């Protein structure tokens, strides 16, 4: 079960909060 | 070493065996012909890793492959903290101990464990194969490592 | 069931096996999964976990709650009794025997056979390893069937590489080589069993008696199964040196001659197959080393033979110089060599062993009256085997019968100078000193040669296919002018090679003319024999006249063409002769020879052959 969504994710190359 | 295997305390023999786990005396305690010892397994083999790998080692000493590739494979799938390698090892146990015949159980409850556990490992692999290179990455950001090696160094993610 | 325990596991797969190798298919998708289930099994043949103290001291500590794998046991001041003894008679972990003892409880198989609970721990132990190794000998037999596709044929035998062997298939890939693991594992088995004669005479010298029987005759019968383990594995071309040399070792230290030592006979064909012959390891440089190692033996006999079949076997390099290289080599010296070994073996009573061998191979326990003292009139001096009940089995006789078959034509393609010298040697003796009795090398040869071509007219038709070959040629060879033993054992032999009614009736043409023997001097000997009766009698005579009358009724019983010709034959008139010997003073082996020959002939006949026979009767008995 494989669900692609390139809409809201989390940027990999950016640090948390 | 008599007075203690002459002793009918169980509290006694459960501080033991659990003693003879820390020490690392497998030698002692594959060697014990009594289920008591398996039983006590079975109360605490889905608690912990390593309690879990004793009572698969008797599983399979005694032919019953089917029961240990269960095991393992429930304990992949866990929420127990468990590496992800380790988890690969689990995986590939099982799905060995699936493709053999056990007696007393059908042909399609083994291959039904044998193909879960081999779907299992196909994404674990991936798993490791990401975690590896987004560690060693030198375009990423040592920030974002340590979050990447928190939510893949464990349980199996979805595709 | 589906949650089947070690021992009904092993149990319920060697059924499937034999569906397979009786031409059953129906079980391939469930003989599969088994394999899978007990690869940990096929891995470690037989291997017992030592007795530790750690287990012996808390067993009987706190023998309250026992703990195996995942499931929980309760043990009681008596089942605890019965860990200790049945560990102590196998010298078997506790944490093992207890498991053993329990597996009794849950089946209940007290019940079924009225024993004790600590006995049947010792049965229960036996019987996993009889099926967890004679399991692995129908693998590799089914692996080795023409008779089934080739397809099935081909995944037994990868799986045994893996399962048994413990070699990894093509597709993939510290540890230790299967050999060095048999050789353990059957030194157990001799160590076990020798340990359980001592204490259990001790105690003789019960209720077990017949559990003692069961279990000596499972060792013996896992013993014969991991010799032939280890004979399939050497078929392969998986040994070496190292091993042969142990083999040969151990052999030279064997003790007693028992069944163990019959086993290892064809572990030692193999091997000289495999390194002596030119049918293998093909390193000529490697078999002169062996040849000086082979030529401290506490029974000559063995040592005797295992020259003999040496020489047989690595005299096959040395017929051409074109496949292979022999410059700076001289032949005649190697030549004598080999012959005086040859004829040294021979005195030491090489193919007098070979011969007792063979004989207690198939020592039956009934026989047809119609054969009663055939090929049991030599001077055997090799002490005969205890009597115990070890009957053998059927692949091993098998496998001796095609190793003789073997040797046998090697000799004759080989060494014919070595049979005429040797030929031409006992007929001197005997002429020189007619009083004394000769050596029986020739007789003993023959009468082998005769057991190894039984019951297999594939090979025995090869002496009538090609009238020109070497096997004819001896044939032909050994039909000249001889003395009486060795016209019997022409005899003996030609009775055996008919098996079918072609090779009967091939041997009826080969032995009346197309000098030889022909039916003409045998007529003229019972004719001879006859009057004189009529007008003491040698034991020769009575035997030659036992093995004629033996291959008449073969042959009629066989062949048709030699019943309807001899049964209204005008030069022969056997039937008359025979009567005639019938009513002279002679023992009853003749006359129950000449009945079995009348029987023989009147197998098939019809209105004038019934008639003539009653007038006959008639006329004979009024």
């Amino acid at each position: 079960k494989l669900v692609i969504n390139k809409d809201m994710r989390t940027d990999l190359f950016s640090p948390p909060n | 070493y008599n007075v203690v295997n002459d002793s009918s305390d169980e509290v006694f023999h459960f501080d033991m065996y659990e003693w003879y786990i820390e020490k690392g005396w497998t030698d002692r305690i594959l060697s014990i012909d009594s289920p008591h010892v398996i039983t006590y397994l079975q109360r605490l083999a889905e608690t912990d890793f390593r309690h879990a790998e004793l009572l698969c080692r008797f599983y399979t000493t005694r032919s019953r492959f089917f029961e240990a590739a269960q095991v393992q494979t429930n304990l992949a799938k866990s929420d127990l903290n468990i590496s992800l390698k380790d988890r690969i090892i689990l995986l590939s146990r099982a799905k060995g101990n699936a493709s053999v015949n056990t007696i007393g159980i059908s042909r399609q409850q083994q291959q039904q464990l044998n193909h879960e556990a081999s779907e299992l490992l196909e994404i674990a692999h991936i798993q490791d194969d990401l975690l590896e290179r987004l560690v060693a990455d030198p375009r990423i950001p040592e920030e974002r490592k340590a979050e990447i090696e928190e939510f893949l160094d464990g349980p199996i993610r979805t595709l | 069931m589906t949650d089947l325990r070690k021992l009904e596991a092993l149990q319920a797969l060697h059924a499937e096996l034999v569906a397979v190798r009786q031409h059953r298919f129906e079980g391939l998708q469930v003989l599969e999964t088994l394999l899978e289930e007990q690869t940990d099994a096929f891995k470690a043949l037989i291997a017992k976990p030592a007795r530790d103290t750690k287990d012996r001291e808390a067993l009987g500590k706190e023998p309250k709650k026992l703990k195996i794998g995942e499931e929980e046991y309760s043990l009681n001041e008596d089942f605890v009794n019965d860990c200790l003894k049945l560990a102590d008679e196998l010298d078997l972990n506790e944490k093992e025997s207890a498991r053993i003892l329990i597996d009794c409880d849950a089946e209940g198989d007290v019940e079924t056979q009225s024993r004790p609970l600590w006995e049947c721990g010792v049965i229960r132990f036996h019987q996993e390893r009889k099926y967890l190794l004679d399991c692995m000998r129908l693998i590799l037999e089914i692996a080795a069937d023409e008779d089934i596709d080739a397809g099935l044929q081909e995944s037994f035998g990868v799986a045994a590489e893996d399962k048994i062997f413990g070699i990894p298939p093509p597709w993939e890939r510290q540890v230790k080589k299967f050999i060095p693991r048999c050789m353990e594992a059957m030194k157990g088995v001799r160590s076990m069993l020798q340990c359980m004669a001592d204490k259990a005479n001790a105690r003789n010298m019960l209720d077990n008696q017949e559990t003692l029987d069961f279990s000596r005759l499972s060792l013996v019968e896992q013993h014969e199964c991991l010799a032939s383990i280890l004979h399939a594995a050497v078929q392969r071309h998986h040994a070496t040196i190292a091993d042969f040399q142990d083999f040969i070792k151990i052999l030279r230290k064997w003790d007693k001659y028992d069944h163990f030592l019959i086993h290892l006979i064809p572990v030692l064909a193999a091997y000289i197959t495999e390194f002596g012959s030119p049918e293998g390891m093909g390193d000529l440089q490697q078999a002169r080393r062996l040849n000086d190692f082979i030529c401290s033996w506490a029974l000559p006999v063995l040592g005797a033979a295992v020259r003999a079949w040496w020489i047989a076997e690595h005299n096959g390099f040395y017929l051409d110089d074109t496949v292979q290289d022999l410059r700076g080599i001289n032949l005649d010296e190697e030549d004598e060599q080999r012959t005086k070994q040859f004829l040294d073996a021979l005195k030491e009573g090489a193919f007098d062993f070979i011969l007792s061998v063979a004989a207690d191979c198939k020592a039956q326990e009934w026989q047809d009256p119609s054969q009663l003292g055939a090929r049991q009139w030599l001077q055997r001096k090799i002490p005969s085997l205890p009597s115990e009940p070890f009957p053998f089995s059927h692949f091993l006789q098998h496998s001796l019968m095609v190793h003789l078959e073997g040797f046998v034509d090697a000799t004759i393609s080989n060494l014919p100078d070595v049979l005429r010298k040797l030929r031409t040697e006992e007929d001197e003796q005997r002429q020189l000193r007619p009083n004394h009795e000769q050596d029986m090398d020739l007789e003993r040869f023959l009468i082998i040669i005769s057991y190894a071509y039984e019951g297999r007219p594939d090979a025995a038709m090869s002496f009538w296919e090609d009238p020109d070959s070497n096997l004819a040629g001896f044939l032909q060879w050994a039909s000249r002018r001889a003395s009486t033993p060795l016209v019997s054992a022409f005899c003996e032999m030609l009775r055996c090679l008919a098996d079918n009614e072609e090779c009967a009736t091939a041997a009826h043409n080969f032995l009346l003319d197309e000098q030889s023997l022909t039916w003409s001097q045998i007529f003229k000997e019972l004719e001879y024999f006859t009057t004189k009766v009529c007008s003491e009698i040698e034991p020769e005579s009575a035997l030659m006249l036992e093995c004629y009358l033996r291959l008449i009724a073969k042959l009629a019983t066989e062949s048709e063409i030699a019943r309807k010709r001899l049964i209204m034959d005008e030069d022969f008139n056997l039937v008359d002769t025979i009567l005639k010997l019938s009513v002279g003073v002679i023992p009853h082996r003749l006359r129950a020879c000449i009945f079995y020959v009348l029987k023989a002939l009147m197998i098939r006949k019809t209105h004038e052959e019934l008639d003539a026979m009653w007038r006959w009767v008639e006329a004979w008995m009024t």
